[PDB]
């Protein structure tokens, strides 16, 4: 369960470093020099985090999925190594379903 | 600049520039220097209008390529009446052609002598990139 | 400097050349080693305006189809005047046909003697990676 | 050297390479070797831009189409004036469509001897695969 | 190996194949069987080449259909020269249509004597079926 | 063995095959069997390849119109040189296009003699069908 | 049989059948009866070609189309040589368009005498219906 837990918690925090902005693709046509490449690569690279560029109509921007679903699946997979954890160290009837409330004698 | 009469003398031999270019005298002698050097000037600017929007238009540098379309260019303006069939306005469509592919990003502008042209920064403006809160704080 | 010229001497015999090259002398006696070098002049510039985008430049090494390639176009540029019906132009064409598929990525470009070319680093770019997380941590 | 001075022989016949080979004695009386070799290097120049992107370039054997396609080709080159309408021009056009067809996927390289040629591994790539937890733990 | 030279003669007769592969006496007086044999191993390599994709290469058996094809691809081979209305070029068209059709299963290689021929294993694959909870357990 | 020597003989007289199969005598006096045979075994070897996907190869029985289709097929192949516009060619062509429509499913392999033929189990493969649950337990 | 000599003879006058049946006395003098019976059965096994998907083939009566049909198929048959504009050919062309287009149900195979043909079970066929509490229980 702790190997479990350690790699949905590591993809999730992978997937929310990739969250955001999308995946976009330069495309440039034959006879595009070096240093125009270059400008094309860096104005791709920081497309993103800036609102607004302009490109000669012979190139093309497309923006493609980046990563697109859901915490749900690693978050059940965590909550149920958590509560095997819980079970096998505590008991199953006060840590993993918890005994809840009321008092008396 | 980016042909000379020698250039011109060169490519299309001195007979035949002589005889497109000397119109008082019959049989033609000598070169006329104003013609030739407005024939290349008009070639020029045909040129730069098609450059106009890739690179720099005061290129301190010709590339060969660009030698090679001036000078035909040229010849082709230094002819009062041109037909269509004329095989000199067939090679000036060629190299219009070729300007053409240059200007739409299909070709790209050659070395000059060692260097790479010098493109214009259309194609460099982005807005600025606003991305606080990713600085290593 | 694609091809030289015993190529072109090699390729249409020594007899065309001179009697393409020689325009003072009628008949032609020898052949002009400077016209024959700046139409093998056009001849690179025009092969680098097509093959500018995909490869180096100042190539350290000629591949064998850019010699032919370049010794078809050195010669269909050797002809003062050039109808569209004249084999040579039709020569051309086909060699212009054949830069054009390299340049579109139809065609590669082949080895030199034994190695391969040298393609410019224009799909290489992406952006970084950022994978944090990731490193064993 | 996909095909050889023989080969050229035995498909053409001594006369014809004789003949279209011999530039400098009217009437021809012997083969250049020279030109010869010179013709089938074109040739196989330009079967290798064709052939870059599916096979290795130094073949270690030759496809017995291969070495047709190369007769082809380094007959057609031995013509310094080839019409439209010649028929060696046609069936270098024919061989240059079999050798696209090969480029594209529709054909294949057929046996040299007795086994395969030698594909390159441009298919080959994928990232790496990553599936742990499937490893019998 | 498709075709021999008992089939050449069958087709064609044997003063056609005389007349064809006869270049060094004039009239012809014998079958060179050099000529035949390069002429019938390019067929074979052609053949080869339109087959690769669908059986094995080392056919164990020749297909009827198979020796009427090489028979027309040889004595097309035997031609130096070979004009488009010429006939001889036209039946090699329809059988290089034959051959294309086959590749692209549109026809089917047929019987060779009595049993089928050999295709390649292309469409078999299939990743190997993951399919435990279901062997009766 | 879709068609025989009768058949042949029956469709187009004696004469004509006698003219068409003497290829040693001039004029002809006696038919080649063997050359017959080997035109009927190149008509019925095309007719295999275009129908041995929908029925099996062997066949016991030869249907009517296959007798047809074989006979014109075997006499096209017995001239050695057809051009376009000949008739016997256009028979051939209309033949093909009936076996292309056959091939297509367009039209259907007729009687024998009484009984239909056998096509092949292309069509009957299904997976097995899995309904258990619903065998009256 | 679709149709027998009596019919032909009807439709084209004995002469003409006298004259395209008579291939062995010049002129003409009797009309043979293998040469007819072996046309007709081809025109038969043509129309059972085009008929076979719709209706049953041993048809017990001979519409009168189908008449019709098969004396024109037969006759164009009996033709050693038949050119395309031969208005024979385009009538056995426009017989041959009526049965595609019956093939293709646009056109219904009429009566025989008084009675319908025997149209073939294909469209028939459904799975079998399960309606079960659907039967007055």
């Amino acid at each position: 369960p702790y190997l479990f837990r350690h790699y949905a918690t590591s993809d999730l925090a992978e997937m929310l470093e990739i969250y955001g902005l999308p995946i976009r693709l330069g495309k440039y046509p034959p006879g595009t020099a070096d240093e125009e490449k270059a400008t094309l690569l860096r104005a791709v690279t920081g497309l993103g985090h800036a609102a607004a560029g302009i490109i000669p109509e012979t190139m093309a921007i497309d923006f493609q999925q980046a990563a697109q679903g859901s915490s749900d699946p690693f978050l059940a997979m965590m909550r149920q190594s958590e509560d095997a954890i819980s079970k096998a160290v505590l008991g199953g009837t006060l840590t993993s379903t918890t005994s809840q409330s009321g008092g008396g004698a | 600049s980016y042909c000379t009469l020698a250039d011109l003398i060169e490519q299309y031999s001195e007979q035949k520039i002589r005889e497109v270019s000397d119109r008082v005298n019959k049989p033609a002698t000598t070169i006329d220097t104003v013609i030739v050097d407005r024939a290349i000037a008009d070639a020029d600017s045909e040129i730069d209008l098609h450059l106009h929007g890739r690179y720099q238009l005061p290129l301190a540098s010709v590339p060969t390529a660009l030698k090679r379309i001036a000078c035909g260019l040229a010849y082709a303006n230094l002819h009062i009446v041109l037909k269509e069939e004329n095989p000199v306005y067939k090679t000036a469509e060629h190299l219009r052609k070729l300007l053409s592919g240059i200007a739409n990003g299909k070709l790209s502008l050659a070395l000059d002598a060692d260097g790479k042209p010098a493109p214009v920064a259309n194609t460099v403006q982005i807005s600025e990139g606003r991305n606080d809160w990713g600085a290593d704080w």
